[PDB]
């Protein structure tokens, strides 16, 4: 031990459809 | 290398650093699953919601709990559990982590067995430590003799420890707390014609339990001033509008933890649970722990708890001794704040099971390693 | 002084007199208003008519039921029922006779009020009693212990009785019988081309699937049956002469009551429902229940469903034991008949609900001394 | 049938044409009935002229309103089922609870029968008289509500997520007309 201490969504798709008609 | 607390709790998940006051992650332990057709194509649609998104959407969702009066049954759910409550939540690599769970006592030992191996294999640590939640809160208290009466939402268990002591004989179980309070408040309130069938609904009535319930002094003069007089009934506003007006059911609630036997369990109050597990104490310590007893859990947050904790064990106890019911106004979090305390000490670091003794010992070392 | 039987049932009243065989009045619960002009001046034009008349004038009537899922809502049709029931079919004075009443389990109170209230003032009597219908039907079965599903025309309950003590806790109460699986029928009849939309096409969809339909005992070979070959769809004509066929729908029908989930109800089949209502009792008495399922109510005479019942409990419970489904022939008036049996008890005579008793305790009596 | 009441008679299948015109171009939703009745009952400022493709002129009164009344009412054509604001109310109740706020504020109208110019505050009146008094009826009333229908297909048209839901001729080949009442709603 003295060792090892020492280691240590709807809206934008639907938006998107809108804006391509 | 800092450390986690993460009290997996039947109802409230609650999750923070070491040394922290306040939990940072506290979230109720559902996961929800869509049970209607969808029919919005694109969108992103997840199979399963869990936590707060669960919550939220509740009203097209069938909600699971994974843990019920302290044992997990579904491991699939649990794992989604601990994935949200690490990669979500807190945000934290458990790699990089310790961890700090929180068990009733009297489990089952597959049980521990499984918590050891997923978290051992899946979610991979440094080390972890299950730890009983009763010590967690005479932590907290900062106390070192008293007993803890830890009441969550599906385990009510008496652990009493004196100087530093348990008494595992003396440790008791009680399958009754929240959530049966929750399902029993539905019974009763069938009768003034409002209908909750639902696991959405689960929500509602926990809520209606959490805002507008409370513990009577006495139950009988509650009994007659309710039917008598119409002061003590109170307006909720559900989430569609409508206004219920509920009266008796404030107290009629509660007070299966002080009889049982309105759910038809044979097994008798919280406080003869607690008296009893005086009694099965040594005769020298009983001075200690009539005086230092704490309650914690979410389920005694209800205001007339204390007084009647002291009333019912003034009355159990001999008249010549003074009782006194150690209620803190943060104890919904004191098995957290406790862990946390735990997780800080330099004592704690010599007893962390480490992922070089689990595969040198199995999954059995936790047996032995723990209480 | 013989006494009265009075199921208010959901969907059909059915009144008689104790110590008979055969329930002397059975007629749906029905009122019916006009909703054309009368042009026709004079010869009797009623403004309602209340039963019988209502189901054969039908026509020309919206029909109202005054009970939807154990519930009375209409109270002023509700009296209209009593009214005819008693002066018309029947043609008893009220007053003349004690007369008890059945009712489904975790009823509103104040509906039980409203009915002490209504049959204590208006119909006043020398005495009345409210009772569980399961309990009926145990008696009917005649024997001692059982578990009862009756599945009327509103209301589905499980209830476990042990040696004449039923169990509270363990009963267990499910809004999905006859008038949803009418409804089910009309949402499913539109797919084959037949549209029924009024009140008066309600009488017919529910004779459809009085006549023609029963349970599958393997749904999805059913299916397979149904979809290959045409030997399972019948004909029925309709009063216009027309002539429908069905075929799937015969079996799709009933499932419901087996998948909740057709209706967007979230909660689980009858057997399901059974299953869980024995596994909340205690566990020395299960094996009873096992061999004692009663199953009574009008909606139980699918010409499929015990042994439907049987596999599904079978499948359930462990192989080591007997599923014995008790299904007798005249299960429709069997908690009539349970009425038969009980109102004919001398030993009953000591609990009926006094004329002097509700005088002097209000309406408060029906709580204390109805179970 | 009301049009005969002031002289004018419509019978084949070509005047159903200029009826639907009067009835597209002059009737609107009265917001509240009976004060429409009382007022055209009183004083002739509602009555408006229409002209006939021979040339004749016809002059409606309460017909405006009491036409579009019957989607509120079809008791005036002998059916026995309830108005459109009862049936979206009986509809939200037929729902789960916790989603009924969000059905009360997301009302949507489409189609043709929605152009006349008082139907989206009567309908708001009624669902405020149905709902219970703390609640927010939000009725959304487009004006290219004609053509939505047509509109939402173009948008779905247009996904690329929709793509792999079309039933193609293979699959129909195989399964029969038979595989659109299990791939489709
Ligand atoms: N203000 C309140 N009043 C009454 N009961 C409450 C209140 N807050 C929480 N509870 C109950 O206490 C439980 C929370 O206790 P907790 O120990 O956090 O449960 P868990 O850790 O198992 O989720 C909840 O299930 C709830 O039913
Ligand atoms: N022969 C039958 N087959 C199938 N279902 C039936 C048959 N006869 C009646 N039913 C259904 O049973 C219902 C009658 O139930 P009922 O006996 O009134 O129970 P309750 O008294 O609890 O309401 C009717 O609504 C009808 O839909
Ligand atoms: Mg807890
Ligand atoms: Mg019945």
């Amino acid at each position: 031990r003295k060792q090892q201490l020492a280691e240590e969504c709807v809206i934008d798709a639907l938006l998107a459809d809108i804006r391509k008609g | 290398t800092t450390a986690l607390v993460c009290d997996n709790g039947s109802g409230l998940v609650k999750a923070g650093f070491a040394g922290d006051d306040a939990p940072r992650a506290v979230f109720p332990s559902i996961v929800g699953r869509p049970r209607h057709q969808g029919v919005m194509v694109g969108m992103g649609q997840k199979d399963s919601y869990v936590g707060d998104e669960a919550q939220s959407k509740r009203g097209i969702l069938t909600l699971k709990y994974p843990i019920e009066h302290g044992i997990i049954t579904n491991w699939d759910d649990m794992e989604k559990i601990w994935h949200h409550t690490f990669y979500n939540e807190l945000r934290v690599a458990p790699e990089e982590h310790p961890t700090l769970l929180t068990e009733a006592p009297l489990n089952p030992k597959a049980n521990r067995e499984k918590m050891t191996q997923i978290m051992f294999e899946t979610f991979n640590v440094p080390a972890m430590y299950v730890a009983i939640q009763a010590v967690l809160s005479l932590y907290a208290s900062g106390r070192t003799t008293g007993i803890v009466l830890d009441s969550g939402d599906g385990v009510t268990h008496n652990v009493p420890i004196y100087e530093g002591y348990a008494l595992p004989h003396a440790i008791m179980r009680l399958d009754l707390a929240g959530r049966d309070l929750t399902d029993y408040l539905m019974k009763i309130l069938t009768e003034r014609g409002y209908s909750f069938v639902t696991t959405a609904e689960r929500e509602i009535v926990r809520d209606i339990k959490e805002k507008l319930c409370y513990v009577a002094l006495d139950f009988e003069n509650e009994m007659a001033t309710a039917a008598s007089s119409s002061s003590l009934e109170k307006s909720y506003e559900l989430p569609d509008g409508q206004v219920i007006t509920i009266g008796n059911e404030r107290f009629r609630c509660p007070e299966t933890l002080f009889q049982p036997s309105f759910i038809g369990m044979e097994s008798a109050g919280i406080h003869e649970t607690t008296y009893n597990s005086i009694m099965k104490c040594d005769i020298d310590i009983r001075k200690d722990l009539y005086a230092n007893n704490v309650m914690s859990g979410g389920t005694t947050m209800y205001p007339g708890i204390a007084d009647r904790m002291q009333k019912e064990i003034t009355a159990l106890a001999p008249s010549t001794m003074k009782i006194k019911i150690i209620a803190p106004p943060e104890r919904k979090y004191s098995v957290w704040i406790g862990g946390s305390i735990l997780a800080s000490l330099s004592t704690f670091q010599q007893m962390w099971i480490t992922k070089q003794e689990y595969d040198e010992a199995g999954p059995s070392i936790v047996h032995r390693k723990c209480f």
